[PDB]
């Protein structure tokens, strides 16, 4: 639905089914979107730092921190971490 | 949408304007033509 | 960086004016809502208010300080501020359709409104930990000399302003900030001369106005003005209600219209002026015994607003306004307050300027003239509510 | 916001592993001069 | 006019053809002024 | 106010003294790791 508990930006069902980001905003997963590139993420619906890393779930999926970090660091399941 | 009010980014040049090229005169994007080179 | 700018300006402030400020900052939303409809009660309940010293003090240590340059501000305002009652957004939606931009775009197409009351605003572009209530943020210009308190609240060097113009809109575009979308305003000021409750003032600048326009007025049709404002003016005014020229046309008042509008299109305004008239349910097409005239419920608002807010007007006959904005025993009854924005340069004259009872702070117009209505709001008198209409005359 | 310029507190170091993370390193050496530049270039890896 | 692009309390065409100060207040030029 | 973690100026001499004022001490010592604790007590002096 509409839902953001932890007010991430990301809403709950998002969070819990799977979700991309274009265009800076999160949307619906589909199976079409991996031809394209885009990968499916999921995270934390009741926590808006799912890795507990300086960075919330949306800025890691949206890549809207640091361009120096690495592409690997973008999904919410894996920490920024030197 | 479809319509040329839209700036994603917020840095005050609308996105397709970014997109297709622009130049600036007077402090303002405007749209590229062939004839200002 | 400002912590010692805000000091620089806090040291030599009052001891007054430093607890109105604390005070301020404890209870911001009262005052603001108060400060905002302070000047349409009468002189005497205006004067006895429990909050009107803090008023003072605070509208004093606001225009202490100065701008020499123009400047940017950015703050979040409600979208019904601008006469759109519908949602662009619900506060936990992310994206604003296409038609609301749409919708939003025409409400505001050529419209003036105006802002008066106190506000919290920021010099910088609101960031990460910064507070974001509305889907609208706007970019507004401020003019040179005007006044801004920066204060520290909590460690957060907070400004505050008070507003005294009408704001119009320029370009609105479709933002992204942190995954949600945002309608961005581009707003520039359009200043005004506008005498609240100090009657005094504008009674000053109308009388060295106006004083001499007596002059430059023929003996003959000065002492026919004169004669028409003094006795017959309600008689010309019923006469032009009635369409008598088309009706049962007659040269007689013909001749008196056509010498009340010359010698107010001799000397017309020289600078944008607002004026304050209270209206009666007749101008509207309403009785007295109408059950809309009765604004205390919600419904009546709402539909008196659907019906008129941003339309047109039309009155033809001469319309009657005075600078104040006070409330007078004389239109004591009248729910309904006309505010007018006078442009410059179109015609109209002080007759409280010349000597003698001419009326209170009397100001006259040409007949036929339009009106287009931008936002109505409704403030509270008493046991009952009032309704304010702000307008703009058109050429 | 003035409209003074200030130094104190903006350092490229913030900047320099960004910037070289996404740019390609350019040199002309010439004679008596030598320039070297950075082109932002783009990543096709990612859709976004 | 009263175009101020740059903000800076002169309008645009007085800075274009020139202009002086007095009374804290940007006037046209005249060359009677000289 | 936003997500970040804050040490700076947070200092545990401030609450050291009102924890240990309220509270009864508990150890266990085990074999190969000891635990402390600290678990408040009621004042049975003070009706509120
Ligand atoms: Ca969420
Ligand atoms: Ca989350
Ligand atoms: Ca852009
Ligand atoms: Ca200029």
């Amino acid at each position: 639905e509409d839902l953001d508990t932890d007010n991430d930006n990301i809403p709950d069902s998002y969070e819990r089914n799977g979700y991309t980001i274009k265009d800076l905003i999160a949307v619906k997963w589909e199976d079409s979107f991996a031809e394209q590139g885009y990968k499916k993420y999921v995270s934390n619906y009741l926590e808006s730092n799912t890795a507990g890393d300086p960075y919330t779930d949306y800025e890691k999926a949206s890549g809207s921190f640091d361009k120096a970090i690495k592409t690997e660091a973008r999904d919410p399941l894996v920490a920024a971490y030197p | 949408w479809e319509d040329e009010d839209l700036d994603t980014d917020n840095d005050n040049i609308p996105d397709s304007y970014e997109r297709n090229g622009y130049t600036i005169k007077d402090l303002i994007a405007v749209k590229w033509e062939d004839s200002f080179a | 960086w400002e912590r010692k700018e805000a000091e620089r300006i806090e040291q030599k402030l009052e001891r007054s004016e430093k607890e109105a400020l604390e005070s301020y900052k404890k209870d911001s939303v009262e005052i603001s809502k108060y400060s905002q409809t302070r000047n349409y009660f009468y002189d005497y309940q205006i004067e006895a208010n429990s909050r009107e010293k803090e008023y003072k003090e605070l509208r004093n240590a606001i225009s202490k300080n100065k701008i020499d340059k123009p400047m940017y501000v950015y703050y979040f305002e409600s979208p019904e501020k601008f006469a759109f009652n519908k949602v662009i957004r619900t506060e936990n939606q992310n994206e604003i359709s296409l038609e609301k931009f749409n919708e939003f775009k025409e409400t505001i197409q050529n419209k003036l409104f105006k802002q008066d009351g106190f506000k919290d605003i920021s010099l910088y572009e609101p960031g990460k930990g910064d507070e974001k209530p509305t889907p609208l943020l706007m970019h507004l210009k401020l003019p040179r000399n005007t006044g801004m308190l920066p204060y520290t609240n909590t460690n957060n060097v907070s400004t505050l302003i008070e507003q005294g113009y009408s704001i119009k809109i320029d370009k609105i575009v479709r933002i992204v900030i942190d995954g949600k979308h945002y309608i961005k305003a581009e707003a520039s000021v359009v200043s005004s001369l506008d005498f609240k409750d100090d009657v005094s003032k504008g009674d000053s600048w109308g009388k060295a106005n106006y004083n001499d326009w007596s002059n430059k007025l023929t003996p003959n049709e000065l002492a026919d003005v004169n004669d028409y404002m003094r006795g017959g003016y309600t008689a010309i005014n019923n006469y032009l209600i009635s369409n008598g020229p088309v009706n049962n046309p007659n040269p007689e008042l013909d001749s008196k219209i056509t010498n009340i509008e010359n010698a107010l299109k001799r000397e017309p305004i020289p600078t944008n002026l607002t004026v304050y008239r209270r209206s009666g349910p007749q101008e509207f097409g309403l009785t007295l015994t109408s059950p809309e005239y009765d604004f205390n419920k919600l419904e009546n608002i709402d539909a008196f607003k659907s019906k008129w807010e941003g339309q047109a007007l039309s009155y033809p006959n001469f319309i009657s306004t005075s600078i104040g904005s006070v409330n007078m025993s004389a239109f004591a009854k009248r729910k309904i307050v006309l505010r007018i924005t006078i442009p410059k340069g179109s015609p109209g004259a002080y007759l409280s300027a010349i000597p003698g009872y001419a009326g209170e702070y009397e100001v006259l117009l040409n007949h036929g003239s339009k009106f287009k209505i931008n936002k109505i709001d409704s403030y509270k008198d008493g046991t009952i509510t009032k309704l304010i209409v702000d307008a703009t005359l058109i050429p | 916001s003035s409209g003074q310029i200030v130094t104190e507190g903006n350092s490229w170091s913030d900047y320099i592993s960004q910037i070289d993370s996404i740019s390609a390193s350019i040199i002309l050496d010439t004679e008596n001069e030598s320039y070297e530049r950075r082109v932002t270039a783009k990543n096709l890896q990612d859709p976004e």
